[PDB]
RNA sequence: AAUUUUUAAGGUAUGUAUUUUUUUU
RNA sequence: GGAGGUCAACAUCAAGAACUGUGGGCCUUUGCCUAUAGAACUUAUAACGAACAUGGUUCUUGCCUUUUACCAGAAC
C-alpha cells in the first residue's frame, strides 16, 4: 500500500477520527 | 427477495416505546431480586401481547447478515425488536438456505441459540427437548380470539392456516372443534420454534373486524409443543414415515463408507 | 489539583479567558450524558459511556492542539491546565509517542488485561482487518470497540 | 417503651386494649363538640362542625390535624398565643373566622416534663410546620397526660373562650 | 510487559452508578450477583474512606478510588501521610482557632442528628453539590510576619509536593 | 425539607387577601428575571385567576415577557413538590403553576419550579377552598437590582 | 474529658469543641480488627446463601 | 436401637466440594503454622 | 436531660402480645403463668 | 477526668506489655491484588462524592440481599435502620431472625 | 484509693390443597 | 543518560550480639582451626510501627436459667 492511498482513502470515514464509522 | 433482500428492517419500535419492566402491581411490594410484586395474591399475570410482526414488512437485511450469524432475532419474531438494521441477529423467517447452516446445531438448542433441555416440561413450555425432534405444535387458548366466536371450524381453520403460513413450511394443520386445539406441523424443525415466539399472547380475526380494537385486552392464546398423535392412524403413519426416512439415511451413511473403503 | 475552585487552587493564567467558552461546550454536553436514561439494552447501555469515553477524548484533543500543534497557548496555562484536570496528561503522553497519535485511551493499549495476546482490534489497522477478511472476503466484522466505540485508532486511519 | 422489659409492655398492653388511645381521643373530640355546640349563642358561633379524622391520627407523634373547625357568626378578636391559666389578655393582635381544636393525648414519664410545656412546643412545632393541614392560623392545642391525669390548653383565646375550657 | 492502570473520565464512573441505581432489567443479574460478592469487601471500603476524611483546614480532598466496572464497589486507593511536625502544627493551630472562636461567639448551635431524614434517598454530588462553592474552613490569622517561613505552604493539603529540597 | 435558601421576596395585594412569596434567584436565576421583570412591568396586574385542575394547580397571568418566547429550562433537585404553594412555571409562555395540596410528583419535570408562599400567607391562598384579580404588586426584598429598571 | 477539661480552661460549659483527631483514631482502629470478623461472617452467610449449607 | 450408625464415605462422596461448601470456620483459621522436630 | 439535638426515627412495635390460643379458644394451656395477653377479641357480626 | 486519666493508662499499659509483631509475607494487599484485574479501574474523585457512593452502594448491597432472602415486609429506611413494616406470622418470624453480620454491618454503615 | 449501662433464641405450631383454557383416536 | 511515580514483580527483615564470600590447614565435603574481602535495612529504659486493633485453643476468674453476645488476668 501507499501513503496517498492511505491519506485519501481515510476521508471516506464519516467523522474525522477515530469515533468516525467506516461504511 | 423482492420483501426481504434488499430492505434492511425497519426498526420496529422506538426503544422510548418498550414496554417498561416491572409488571403492574401484582403484589404489595415490588422484589429487585426476583423481578416481581411479592406479597399478596396474583390474578393470572397472562395478557395478550401489545405487539405483533408483519412477515413480509418488517423482514429485511441487517449487520447480522454481513456478520452471517446464524442465529435469528427473537425479538424481531415477537415484532418488538429495536435495534432494526443496528440488530446483530437475521431478521426474516427461516428459508431452507438459512436452515442448512443451521442444519448442523439444531438438535442442542434451538434456531435462536438457546440450548435444549433433556425432560421438556411439566405443561410443554418455551423451548423443547434435545432427545426428540418436535415438528408439531399445539395451539390452546383460543379465547385469545376474544368471545367473537366463528360459525365453524372452517372460519378458525382458514385463520389459523393463513396466520401461521407466512411463518415458514405446513405439513398440516388441524383444528379440533370438541376440543380447541389446533396441531400445526412445519417442515422443518427450525419454522416450528420460529412460530412459537412469534404466535404467543396473540389475537385473532382481521385487522378491523368486530371486537379487533378492544382486542388488546383478553387471556391470549397459548402456543406449546405437541404430545405425540395417539391415534393408531398416524401412530402409523408417523412410524412410517420414520421407517421410510431411515431407510434413506442407510443410504448416505453407507456412501460416505462407500467413499471411505 | 482539584477541579474544583476550592480556594486552594490558583486563579487561572493569562491565555484562558479565549478557550473558556470552548471547553465549556464540552462541559455542558457531559453533564447531560451522565444524566442516566433509562435504557433497557445491554447494548445500550454501553453505548452511553461510548459518549464520555469520547466527549474526554474530545476535550484533550482540543488542549493537546493548541500547544503542541499550533503552539497557541502559553506553558504557564498548559500546565495549569493539567492540575486542573481539563486534560488527561498520560493519554497527551501517548499522543507525542510514535505510532499511538490518534490514540482511543490509555486502555485499549493494555496488554495485561485482555485475554490473549493485547491491544484492541481497535489499535488494528482497516487496511489489514479488510485483508485478513479478503481471505474470507465477509467484510470483515468489526464496528466498536467494547471499551469505547472506536474504529480504527490507529494512526495510518 | 424505651427499653426491651417485656413484662412492662404487657401490663401497658392491658391497660390499652380494644383500642382505648383512639376511643379516648374520639371521645373528648365529642364532648367539646357538644360544649362548643351548646355555647353557639354566646360566643356567636356560626357552626361547630368536627372534621373526619383519619383513623390514626390519634397515636400519630410526628403531624397533626384539627379535629373541631369553628366559624364565627360575624369575626374574632383574638389573642397571643398563650396559656390556659394566664390571665392578662389582648384580644386587639388578630382578627379571624375559623378556629381549630387538636386534642393531642400523650403518655408521660418520670422524666418527661409538665404538659404545659410539650403543648406549647408542640403548638408551635406543628403550625409553623408544613406538614400539618389546619384550616385557619388561629386554635387551640389540648394536650392530656393520660398517666398524670393532667391537662393544658396552648392557644390563641378570644373573649368568652378560656373560662368555658377551664370549667 | 506490566504497563500501569489507566486513570479515567470520573463521568464513566459516575454514569456507571447511577445506571445501576434502578436496576429491574434482566440485563442485570450477573450484576446483582457482584452486589453481594462484594458485600463481603464492603467493611474495608468503609476503613479506606473513613481514615482518608479532610481534616477541617481542607475544605476537600481529591483522593484516588478503585471501582469495579458494575458498579459494586468503590475503594478510597490513597493512603495518607503527613510530616510529623507540621501535621502537630496544623492540629495545634487548629485547636487555638477553636478556642478563640468557642470564646468569640455567643450563641454556638450545633448539628442536629441525623442530617437528613430517613425517607430522603442521599442526594447525587454532581447535582446538588458539585455546583456550589465551598465555605471557608478553619485556619487562623497566623501572623503576618514571624510566620512567614510556614505560613505559605502550612495549610494546604500536602504541604510541600513539590519541593526538591523540601521532600522526597 | 432542604431547601437552599430563600434569597427574594414580592408581596402580592390581591382581592381576596396579602400573598407574600420568598423566591430562590440562585438556583433558577432565568425564571426569576421573567417573573420579577413583569411585575415591574405590570402585564401582571389584574390577572384573573384561570384554570384549577383539581388536585394539580391553578393559573394566571399567561402573556409573555419576552418577545412571546420561552425560558431556558434549569431545575434543582433540592426542590420537588412536597408541599402546596410553590410557585411554578409551565412550559407554555409565561404561566404561573401554583401547587394545590396534592403536590403531585408528576407534574414535576414538566415545570420548572420557582418559590414559595411564606408560612404565614398559605392560609389566605387555601381560600380558594368569581377568581381573585391582584391589584398591586410590592417588591419588599429585591436580589439583582441590576437589569432589574436598567 | 481530657479534651474537654484541658480545652474549656478559663471558658465555658459550651458545646463548642472539634478536636477530633484522638476519637478518629480508636473508631479507625476498632476497624483494623473487626475487618477480618464481618469477612468471614458475611463470607459464610452469602457462601450459604449461593451454595447452601453442608449436608454432613 | 441406633443399630449401624452412620458411614463416613455417603458423607465423602458428597459433590460439594473437597473441601466443604467453602465456609470458613473459626477453629480452621491458620494455627501453629511451624512443625517441631525431635534431635 | 435528653439531648438538645437529636432526631430518633419512632420504630412501630407491630407485634401484639396476644395469646393466640386464649384468643381463639379462651383455653390457655399455661394459666395465670402466661407470658403474654390473654386478652380476648371477636370480630365483627359477621354470621347472618 | 482523673478516672479517665487511669483508664487511658490502663490501656496503654496492656498495650506495651504484649505486643504482636507483624507477619512477613503478609506483603500481599487486598487492593494491590484487586486492581490487577480487567474489572477493576482506577480514577479520582472528590471524598464527598465517594462517601455518597459508598452510601448508596451498601444500601443497594443490604437490600439485594434482603429481597433475595424473600424478605420485602422489612424496610431498610436511607439511614439504615432496618424496620419491620407489618405484623408477622411465626414463619415471617423465624425467617426474618436476622444475623449478627447483617446487622454489625448495617451499623457500621450507619456510622458513616 | 471509685462501679457501669445490651441485644437475639428456648411460646404461641406444623402440614396439605387452593388463581390454570379443554394435546389429535 | 538524569530526576522522579500514593506503579509492579521478586528477594529479605527478632538471631550463640545474632551476617555472608573467599584462601589455606585437620578431617576425607558436613564439621573444626587459621588468614582475608564485603556487611543495605531493624535493635539496648531492646526493635520492622516514637502507632496499636481482633480472633482461636487451654487455664484462673466475674455476671449466673442455657447458647450467642460478654467480665479480666495468664500461657501458647
Ligand atoms: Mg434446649
Ligand atoms: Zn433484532
Ligand atoms: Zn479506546
Ligand atoms: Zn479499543
Ligand atoms: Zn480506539
Ligand atoms: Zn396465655
Amino acid at each position: 500500500f501507499t501513503k496517498s492511498e492511505l491519506k485519501r482513502r481515510r476521508k471516506t470515514r464519516k467523522g474525522d477520527g477515530p469515533w468516525g464509522s467506516w461504511s | 427477495m423482492t420483501s426481504w433482500r434488499d430492505k434492511s428492517a425497519k426498526v420496529q419500535v422506538k426503544e422510548s416505546e418498550l414496554p417498561s419492566s416491572i409488571p403492574a402491581q401484582t403484589g404489595l411490594t415490588f422484589n429487585i431480586w426476583y423481578n416481581k410484586w411479592s406479597q399478596g395474591f396474583a390474578g393470572n399475570t397472562r395478557f395478550v401481547s401489545p405487539f405483533a410482526l408483519q412477515p413480509q414488512l418488517h423482514s429485511g437485511k441487517t449487520r447480522g447478515d454481513n456478520d452471517g450469524q446464524l442465529f435469528f432475532c427473537l425479538f424481531f419474531a415477537k415484532g418488538m425488536c429495536c435495534l432494526g438494521p443496528k440488530c446483530e441477529y437475521l431478521h426474516h423467517i427461516p428459508d431452507e438456505e438459512d436452515i442448512g447452516k443451521l442444519a448442523l446445531r439444531t438438535e442442542v438448542l434451538d434456531c435462536f441459540g438457546r440450548e435444549k433441555f433433556a425432560d421438556y416440561r411439566e405443561d410443554m413450555g418455551g423451548i423443547g427437548s434435545f432427545r426428540k425432534k418436535n415438528k408439531t405444535l399445539y395451539v390452546g387458548g383460543i379465547d385469545g380470539a376474544l368471545n367473537s366466536k366463528h360459525l365453524k371450524p372452517a372460519q378458525i381453520e382458514s385463520r389459523i392456516r393463513f396466520v401461521f403460513s407466512r411463518l415458514g413450511d405446513i405439513d398440516r394443520i388441524r383444528y379440533v372443534e370438541s376440543k380447541n386445539c389446533g396441531f400445526v406441523k412445519f417442515k422443518y424443525q427450525a419454522n416450528a420454534e420460529f412460530a412459537k415466539e412469534a404466535m404467543s399472547n396473540q389475537t385473532l380475526l382481521l385487522p378491523s373486524d368486530k371486537e379487533w380494537d378492544d382486542r388488546r385486552e383478553g387471556t391470549g392464546l397459548l402456543v406449546k409443543w405437541a404430545n405425540e398423535d395417539p391415534d393408531p392412524a398416524a401412530q402409523k403413519r408417523l412410524q412410517e414415515e420414520l421407517k421410510l426416512e431411515s431407510l434413506n439415511m442407510m443410504v448416505h451413511l453407507i456412501n460416505n463408507n462407500t467413499n471411505s473403503a | 489539583m482539584p477541579r474544583i475552585k476550592t480556594r486552594r487552587s490558583k486563579p487561572a493564567p493569562d491565555g484562558f479567558e479565549k478557550i473558556k467558552p470552548t471547553l465549556t461546550d464540552f462541559e455542558i454536553q457531559l453533564r447531560d450524558a451522565q444524566k442516566d436514561k433509562s435504557s433497557k439494552l445491554a447494548a445500550k447501555s454501553n453505548e452511553q459511556l461510548w459518549e464520555i469515553m469520547q466527549l474526554h477524548h474530545q476535550r484533550s484533543r482540543y488542549i493537546y492542539t493548541l500547544y503542541y500543534k499550533r503552539k497557541a497557548i502559553s506553558k504557564d496555562l498548559y500546565d495549569w491546565l493539567i492540575k486542573e484536570k481539563y486534560a488527561d496528561k498520560l493519554l497527551i503522553a501517548k499522543w507525542r509517542k510514535t505510532g499511538y497519535e490518534k490514540l482511543c485511551c490509555l486502555r485499549c493499549i493494555q496488554k495485561n488485561e485482555t485475554n490473549n495476546g493485547s491491544t484492541c482490534i481497535c489499535r488494528v489497522p482497516r487496511a489489514q482487518l479488510e485483508e485478513e477478511a479478503r481471505k474470507k472476503g465477509t467484510q470483515v466484522s468489526f464496528h466498536q470497540c467494547v471499551h469505547c466505540g472506536c474504529r480504527g485508532c490507529a494512526s495510518t486511519d | 417503651l424505651h427499653g426491651k422489659i417485656p413484662t412492662l409492655k404487657i401490663s401497658l398492653i392491658q391497660i390499652f386494649r380494644a383500642h382505648l388511645w383512639q376511643k379516648i381521643h374520639e371521645s373528648i373530640v365529642f364532648d367539646i363538640c357538644q360544649i362548643l355546640d351548646g355555647e353557639l349563642d354566646v360566643l356567636q358561633i356560626e357552626s361547630v362542625t368536627k372534621e373526619t379524622v383519619h383513623p390514626r391520627k390519634s397515636y400519630k407523634m410526628n403531624s397533626s390535624a384539627a379535629d373541631i373547625t369553628m366559624e364565627s357568626v360575624h369575626e374574632w378578636e383574638v389573642s397571643k398565643p398563650s396559656l390556659l391559666h394566664e390571665t392578662n389578655d389582648s384580644f386587639k393582635g388578630l382578627i379571624t373566622n375559623k378556629m381549630w381544636f387538636d386534642v393531642q393525648l400523650r403518655y408521660g414519664d418520670y422524666d418527661s416534663h409538665d404538659i404545659s410545656r410539650y403543648v406549647r412546643a408542640k403548638f408551635l412545632d406543628y403550625t409553623t410546620d408544613n406538614v400539618s393541614m389546619y384550616p385557619s392560623p388561629t386554635g387551640v392545642m389540648i394536650g392530656i397526660d393520660l398517666a398524670y391525669n393532667m391537662y393544658d390548653a396552648y392557644g390563641n383565646w378570644f373573649n368568652g373562650l378560656k373560662p368555658l375550657i377551664q370549667n | 510487559a506490566y504497563t500501569p492502570k489507566a486513570e479515567m473520565p470520573p463521568e464513566h464512573l459516575r454514569k456507571i452508578i447511577n445506571t445501576h441505581s434502578d436496576m429491574a432489567s434482566k440485563m442485570y443479574n450477573t450484576d446483582k450477583k457482584a452486589f453481594l460478592g462484594a458485600l463481603k469487601y464492603l467493611p474495608h471500603a468503609i476503613l479506606k474512606l473513613l481514615e482518608n476524611m479532610p481534616h477541617p483546614w481542607e475544605q476537600a480532598k481529591e483522593v484516588k478510588v478503585l471501582y469495579h466496572t458494575s458498579g459494586a464497589i468503590t475503594f478510597v486507593n490513597e493512603t495518607p501521610r503527613v510530616i510529623e511536625p507540621v501535621y502537630t502544627a496544623q492540629w495545634s493551630a487548629t485547636w487555638i482557632a477553636m478556642r478563640r472562636e468557642k470564646r468569640d461567639r455567643t450563641h454556638f448551635k450545633r448539628m442536629r442528628f441525623p442530617p437528613f431524614d430517613d425517607d430522603e434517598p442521599p442526594l447525587s454530588y454532581e447535582q446538588h453539590i458539585e455546583n456550589i462553592e465551598p465555605l471557608d474552613p478553619i485556619n487562623l490569622p497566623l501572623d503576618s510576619q514571624d510566620d512567614e517561613y510556614v505560613k505559605d505552604w502550612l495549610y494546604d493539603s500536602r504541604p510541600l509536593e513539590e519541593d526538591s529540597k523540601k521532600v522526597n | 425539607n432542604i431547601e437552599p435558601q430563600t434569597t427574594a421576596k414580592c408581596i402580592l395585594y390581591t382581592t381576596k387577601g396579602n400573598i407574600a412569596i420568598e423566591l430562590w434567584a440562585k438556583e433558577c436565576p432565568e425564571t426569576c428575571k421573567r417573573f420579577l421583570s413583569m411585575l415591574s412591568d405590570g402585564t401582571f396586574t389584574n390577572g384573573e385567576f384561570k384554570e384549577l385542575k383539581p388536585t394539580q394547580w391553578l393559573m394566571f397571568n399567561a402573556n409573555s415577557t419576552g418577545e412571546y418566547r420561552t425560558v431556558a429550562e434549569e431545575k434543582n433537585p433540592r426542590i420537588r413538590f412536597n408541599r402546596d404553594g410553590l410557585l411554578g412555571w409551565d412550559r407554555r409562555r409565561n404561566t404561573w403553576f401554583i401547587t394545590v395540596l396534592a403536590d403531585s410528583k408528576h407534574v414535576l419535570n414538566d415545570c420548572n419550579v420557582f418559590g414559595k408562599i411564606v408560612g404565614k400567607s398559605i392560609y389566605i391562598f387555601r381560600e380558594i377552598l368569581y377568581p381573585a384579580v391582584l391589584k398591586d404588586v410590592e417588591i419588599t426584598i429585591p436580589f439583582f437590582e441590576d437589569i432589574f429598571g436598567s | 474529658h481530657i479534651i474537654y477539661y484541658k480545652f474549656n480552661k478559663n471558658l465555658g460549659k459550651g458545646p463548642g469543641c472539634g478536636f477530633w483527631q484522638p476519637a478518629w483514631r480508636v473508631w479507625l482502629n476498632f476497624l483494623r480488627g473487626t475487618i477480618p470478623l464481618l469477612e468471614r461472617y458475611i463470607g459464610n452467610l452469602i457462601t450459604r446463601q449461593f451454595e447452601g449449607r453442608s449436608n454432613e | 436401637t441406633s443399630h449401624r450408625p452412620q458411614l463416613e464415605a455417603r458423607s465423602g462422596a458428597k459433590a460439594a466440594a473437597y473441601t466443604p461448601t467453602g465456609i470458613e470456620h473459626a477453629r480452621l483459621l491458620p494455627g501453629h503454622t511451624t512443625l517441631k522436630y525431635r534431635k | 436531660n435528653q439531648p438538645t439535638n437529636i432526631r430518633t426515627t419512632v420504630l412501630m412495635d407491630f407485634q401484639p402480645d396476644v395469646c393466640k390460643d386464649y384468643k381463639q379458644t379462651g383455653y390457655c394451656g399455661y394459666g395465670d403463668s402466661c407470658k403474654f395477653l390473654h386478652s380476648r377479641d371477636d370480630f365483627k357480626t359477621g354470621w347472618k | 477526668v482523673k478516672v479517665s486519666y487511669q483508664k487511658l493508662l490502663k490501656n496503654y499499659v496492656l498495650n506495651e506489655l504484649h505486643p504482636t509483631l507483624p507477619t512477613n509475607h503478609n506483603k500481599t494487599k487486598l487492593l494491590k491484588s484487586l486492581k490487577n484485574t480487567k474489572y477493576f479501574q482506577q480514577t479520582t474523585i472528590d471524598w464527598v462524592e465517594a462517601g455518597l457512593q459508598l452510601c448508596r452502594q451498601g444500601h443497594n448491597m443490604l437490600n439485594l440481599l434482603i429481597h433475595r432472602k424473600g424478605l420485602t415486609y422489612l424496610h431498610l429506611d436511607y439511614n439504615f435502620n432496618l424496620k419491620p413494616t407489618k405484623t408477622l406470622t411465626t414463619k415471617e418470624r423465624k425467617k426474618s431472625r436476622l444475623g449478627n453480620s447483617f446487622h454489625l454491618m448495617r451499623e457500621l454503615l450507619k456510622m458513616m
